[PDB]
């Protein structure tokens, strides 16, 4: 009776992880099924063909409620900024032909039938599925895939086609993307697109979700790949520029190092806890708190990594002079820390956990902007 | 496939003719799939030279690629031959022009430069002796 | 001899092993012919071969007769004897590795060649407590390199799934008491951990495999159809144990050690480690301001024990930090006794951090008494004189008393907290009459929700056998409460003693919903229009404020301040 | 008079009077200790200094960064102490 209500007598300050970002994977299958649920609910709502479906929902990367209005300010327009319609005797093989072998766009624009089979098969095999246009010079209007399907020969190709057409799909829908690794039918899934850190489960690839490169935390994706490309008065200028890319580079790669040692460390740490339990100094779970420790350094030293570059950029300020002071205090956590855990004979619970929130909390201090 | 019936259909239309801004072209002696040219136009108004087009399988189906041969000083062309140009390009492409339109659009391009030299852009950025000078200079030498 | 008798001595030795000094003369003979390559490819060789030769013609016939039963045995006393006769036969006196030599060969002829079916029964050997034949099949299998892994997972399997199963088979009662849980989870600690010192001599391995094991034990959320119930229920023990309870009466410190030191020991394999330290605060929290705590030692030493074992110093610093605001609190409240000289003998302050304690400036609206409206202003004073840059927040959840109840029957003493004592002193001027719940709500300026559990409280207590108020309409939970149920004093509550002590605060609560201001500020109007309704009849028809509370003795009781505010408004508007 | 007072205990919290609570060095709550003085198990020493541009900070914090500096953090201004706690 006394203590019947206590679960619910117990913040969202600092409980939160400011790196936070729900994800899905999805399979070949499953993405096939909800590209083909939109396909049918469009094509429904705004009634026309689903290949004409298909093709405005890739230009407006598969968004209903912005597609669902502009079709009621002015569907004319919507159409032609799908380019499905125009906006408003052969000339590529030089010959006559029966009217009846004549097959044309939208546009009207006619050609006959054998140079049509031809062209589609040419573009496929250099690996474009929604490249295709009409033949005659200045008109972008796209041609629907049931009007390429019956042109297409063989059956070895058509399959090459729909590949390439799935690929295009899943990589102009916001909410999709496609795993950077080497064969992976894996195909990542979020209600709202945000660049932040995903992870796949089957083959464990971590990258970001818009640029898919490796992860970068406090740094724009854009910024990294100029940084990754570069990676008298005006001799003057020169000298300290290469100055001040040493001074960041040295840091850089110090890090970029030790993220192999990372591993190495992990084997000291297996072999050090071992020696004290073979020489019973306590049990397996006396010791295990070194092992997180180490893992947190790893952490606190990734995230000090993909600092540097995003402090080369900016313009001096008392922001600048904050982002400098409290670098070099995490740093110093840091090499004590390390110092403590890796070359050292003794031990003491309380300090090395008081240690490790504090620098848990330093670590924390440098991703208040993002 | 149909990389025949065009080519011949073009060589005869381009031999009626027989235009003045395009002065001769030789088949190279029954190649069927390259041949040389010999463009003139009318700053590189004086002098003769020489363009090698590559036609590949299914030419209308294909770019044909341009190049030159004889090295010249212009903006949008490399060091020994390589030119982009927008109409024969690898997006800008139609399986509909034919060559007599984009030898007349080099012709046009040879006759007035677009602002892959960036160093000579630069110049571009403010030339007048670096195109009417020099220019003049190695065309006559060449 | 370099090859002659040679034969004849190895089946004489032969002979002896089936059933003295020529062998080591002749072994002598070749250690000393000729810089020992002769014993090493010869003699040597032929010995170790007639073992290899011996043992593998021999050892299935044994293990076919006598079962996986007696083979250990025999194996142990094979090796012993071996190792024996290779002492006394072979050289020793010049650095040679031929005993070792042969004690390989031996292991592996003897137990390398069997070990799937000797770990075959390692399974069904662990559980039904075969511990003598454990520790042979052990000795016999640590010569063999990598040969006890299988051991090492049996023991995992067993122990895990010993323990889920056992733990399921009694949670009817399990899940709700906490005694009866911690005494399980020790159980089962205590059986395996002797398990493993009978069995294997504490071994490091084996002491990593119970290890790994139980921390998968103890983790599981089988029960409870899955949470985070196992860190609540070790919280809850161990507020038994340092609480004024039967539990901690009828036991000595000694006792109270022993179990915390166990606690300890079983906690030290909890996961989510962040939930106990949270629900131990709260209940020290509650501890530390009823003053209901058995032993004051216990726990100051509770909190290093607890910073031992490798909790976060997040929370044992803000409980260091609790523990020296007590000291201070009570220096402060003798400081201020002493200088104040309502006796000055029956108030008590305490003043305290607001980071280790609750963090919420949250306003609560509640209706005080003159006494504790004029208090406040006093010791705002005192701290200020002071400290410079401190403000103070009033909590009036965590506050509490005693008060006196006159009744026909006699009088008595009732510890109650603010809200208790707001919603009591709504008789004071109308003893014999009845409040609906309307007026009580004006009349406490306190929400629904408080308002409900207040009087829940104090209408029906659990244990109590008379009550101290009364309902008319008759409900079985407090959620169904309207506004047209009418509250009255009781006139013969008793405990039929006609003096005594009783207390209506059980397990004070620490938080409280949100609060809107929208209620309120309707209150305070609909207060603004009645006192000025009522002042400008009592105008029409030193003494004022008395005759205020005469005439206002329905709708609630007026403050001072209101009344000065209200009079100059008067004045102003004529 | 019915239902009289005859015991009454009182429960007060103490914090800062200050604006923005929070260092802005340390990023944590003015409230509460620094993270050196909590990892030496020191208490009941951190006050809380002003400056003229009503910057409330942690002396502790405040004293290392004019051990290099003598500027306020977030603005320009020429530091100087107006006001300190206890
Ligand atoms: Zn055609
Ligand atoms: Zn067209
Ligand atoms: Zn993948
Ligand atoms: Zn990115
Ligand atoms: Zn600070
Ligand atoms: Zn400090
Ligand atoms: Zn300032």
């Amino acid at each position: 009776d006394y203590y019947v209500g206590v679960a619910s007598d117990v913040q969202g300050a600092d409980a939160f992880d400011p790196e936070e970002y729900q994800f899905t994977c999805l399979t070949y299958k499953e993405s096939e099924g909800a590209l083909n649920e939109h396909m049918t609910s469009l094509a429904s709502v705004l009634k026309v063909s689903h290949s004409v479906a298909k093709l405005i929902l890739v230009n407006f990367h598969w968004q209903v409620s912005e597609i669902l209005d502009r079709y009621k300010s002015n569907s004319a327009q919507l159409l032609v900024e799908a380019r499905v319609q125009p906006n408003p005797h052969c000339a590529v093989c030089m010959q006559f032909v029966r009217k009846e072998n004549l097959l044309s766009l939208a546009c009207q624009h006619q050609f006959c039938r054998s140079c049509w089979e031809q062209h589609c098969s040419v573009l496929v095999k250099d690996g474009v599925g929604v490249g295709v246009s009409c033949m005659a010079q200045d008109c972008p209007l796209r041609t629907p895939e049931d009007f390429v399907f019956p042109l297409l020969p063989n059956e070895e190709l058509r399959e090459k086609y729909r590949r390439y057409l799935f690929r295009d799909y899943v990589e102009s829908h916001y909410q999709l993307q496609l795993c950077p690794g080497a064969d992976c039918p894996m195909v990542i899934r979020v209600q709202e697109p945000r660049a932040r850190r995903v992870q796949c489960n089957r083959c464990n690839e971590v990258f970001c979700f818009k640029c898919r490169q490796m992860y970068h935390a406090p740094t724009d994706c854009a910024t990294i790949r100029k940084w990754l490309t570069k990676c008298q008065s005006q001799q003057a200028q020169a000298r300290e520029a290469l100055k001040k890319y040493l001074f960041y580079f040295e840091r850089w790669e110090n890090h970029n190092k030790s993220l192999q040692l990372e591993a190495q460390t992990y084997q000291r740490i297996h072999e050090k806890i071992q020696e004290r339990v073979m020489n019973n100094l306590g049990t397996w779970i006396d010791w295990q708190y070194l092992q997180n420790a180490a893992k947190l350094l790893a952490k606190c030293r990734y995230t000090l990594q993909y600092t540097y570059p995003y402090a080369y950029y900016m313009e001096s300020g008392p922001r600048k002079k904050l982002f400098e002071y409290q670098q070099a205090q995490l740093e110093a956590e840091i090499e004590n820390l390390s110092w403590k855990v890796e070359r050292a004979d003794s031990y003491d619970r309380g300090d090395l956990e008081n240690q490790m929130h504090i620098a848990e909390q330093r670590r924390r201090t440098l991703l208040k902007d993002f | 496939v149909a990389a025949s019936s065009r080519l011949m259909k073009e060589l005869e239309e381009i031999r009626k003719a027989g235009m003045k801004n395009f002065r001769n072209i030789q088949v190279d002696e029954a190649n069927l799939l390259t041949w040389q040219g010999l463009i003139v136009p009318d700053p590189y108004d004086k002098g003769a030279f020489r363009i090698e087009i590559n036609f590949p399988a299914e030419y209308p189906f294909k770019p044909p690629k341009i190049t030159f041969k004889t090295k010249i000083y212009h903006p949008n062309i490399d060091e020994k031959g390589q030119v982009c140009l927008p109409v024969i390009s690898a997006e800008n492409w139609k399986p509909a022009t034919k060559t007599d339109q984009v030898i007349q659009s080099l012709i046009a391009l040879v006759n007035d430069p677009q602002p892959l030299r960036a160093d000579l852009a630069e110049e571009y950025s403010k030339d007048r002796k670096k195109f009417a000078k020099n220019a003049e200079e190695f065309t006559k030498k060449y | 001899i370099k090859n002659r008798l040679q034969d004849s001595a190895m089946k004489l030795v032969h002979a002896e092993r089936l059933g003295s000094q020529l062998v080591i003369g002749v072994r002598e003979s070749y250690v000393n012919l000729c810089k020992l390559q002769i014993y090493r490819d010869n003699f040597e060789k032929a010995y170790l071969d007639s073992t290899e030769r011996f043992y593998r013609t021999q050892a299935p016939s044994y293990l076919q007769q006598n079962g996986v039963q007696n083979y250990m045995k025999y194996a142990d006393a094979k090796l012993k004897e071996e190792e024996k006769r290779a002492l006394r036969y072979l050289e020793t006196r010049r650095e040679c590795n031929s005993v070792e030599a042969l004690m390989e060969c031996c292991v592996n002829a003897l137990v390398t060649s069997f070990k799937e079916t000797i770990l075959a029964e390692c399974q069904g050997m662990i559980k039904r407590n075969e511990t003598e034949k454990l520790h042979l099949m052990f000795s016999l299998m640590d010569k063999v390199p990598n040969g006890i892994e299988p051991m090492l997972k049996d023991l995992e399997e067993h122990i895990i799934s010993a323990g889920l199963a056992d733990m399921v088979a009694a949670a009817e009662t399990i899940t709700t008491d906490s005694e009866k849980y911690v005494e399980q989870l020790l159980t089962l600690f205590n059986r395996f951990s002797k398990l493993v010192k009978e069995a294997f001599q504490d071994d490091p391995r084996f002491l990593t495999a119970r290890d790994k094991a139980y921390k998968a034990v103890v983790n599981d959320a089988t029960i409870f159809k899955l949470e985070s119930k196992c860190p609540e229920l070790l919280a809850n023990y161990c507020d038994m144990l340092l609480r004024k309870t039967p539990l901690s009466k009828k036991l000595t410190s000694e006792e109270i050690e022993a179990k915390l030191k166990e606690v300890l020991l079983v906690l030290k394999y909890v996961q989510n480690k962040d939930v106990f330290m949270r629900y131990h605060k709260a209940h020290l929290t509650r501890r530390l301001i009823l003053d209901i705590s058995a032993d004051s030692e216990i726990e100051e030493n509770m909190v290093e024990w607890l910073r031992e074992v490798g909790m976060p110093a997040d929370y044992v610093n803000k409980l260091a930090r609790m523990f020296q605001d007590i000291k201070v609190s009570e220096d402060l409240n003798q400081a201020f006794k002493e200088m104040h000289k309502l006796p000055a003998d029956s108030v008590n302050i305490k003043i305290l951090n607001a980071g280790a304690w609750s963090r919420s400036s949250e306003k609560v609206f509640v209706s005080l008494p003159t006494e504790l409206e004029d208090l406040i202003p006093e010791v705002e004073e005192f701290y200020k004189k002071n400290h410079s840059g401190r403000k103070l927040h009033w909590h009036h959840l965590m506050s509490n008393g005693i008060i006196t109840f006159k009744n026909e029957v006699g009088q008595y003493d009732l510890e109650v907290t603010t809200f208790q004592l707001a919603v009591l002193f709504a008789w004071n001027q109308r003893p014999r009459e009845k409040i609906s719940f309307e007026n009580l709500k004006l009349a406490t300026e306190l929400p629904d929700a408080e308002l409900r559990r207040t009087l829940w409280s104090l209408v029906a207590f659990p244990k109590l056998k008379r009550q101290v108020l009364l309902y008319e309409p008759q409900v079985n939970s407090p959620k169904d409460f309207t506004e047209g149920t009418l509250f009255s004093v009781n006139q013969e509550f008793s405990l039929v003693q006609k003096r005594g002590k009783i207390n209506l605060i059980g397990r004070l609560q620490l938080t409280t919903e949100r609060m809107r201001e929208e209620e309120n500020e309707g209150i305070v109007q609909l207060r603004i229009l009645r006192t000025q309704e009522a002042i400008i009849q009592i105008m029409k028809m030193a003494q004022l404020q008395t005759e205020l509370v005469e005439i206002l003795k329905n709708m609630f009781l007026p403050q001072k301040k209101m009344i000065k505010e209200q009079i100059e408004w008067l004045i102003e508007h004529k | 008079k019915m239902f009289s007072l005859k015991k009454w205990n009182a429960v007060a919290m103490w914090s800062w009077d200050v604006e923005c609570d929070t260092c802005a060095i340390c990023r944590v709550q003015v409230m509460d200790a620094c993270l050196r003085c909590q990892a030496e198990n020191k208490q009941e020493d951190c006050v809380v200094v002003w400056g003229e541009c009503n910057h409330s900070f942690h002396n502790c914090c405040m004293s290392l960064w004019v051990k290099q500096n003598n500027r306020c953090p977030l603005c320009q201004q020429d530091w100087v102490v107006q006001r300190i706690g206890k």
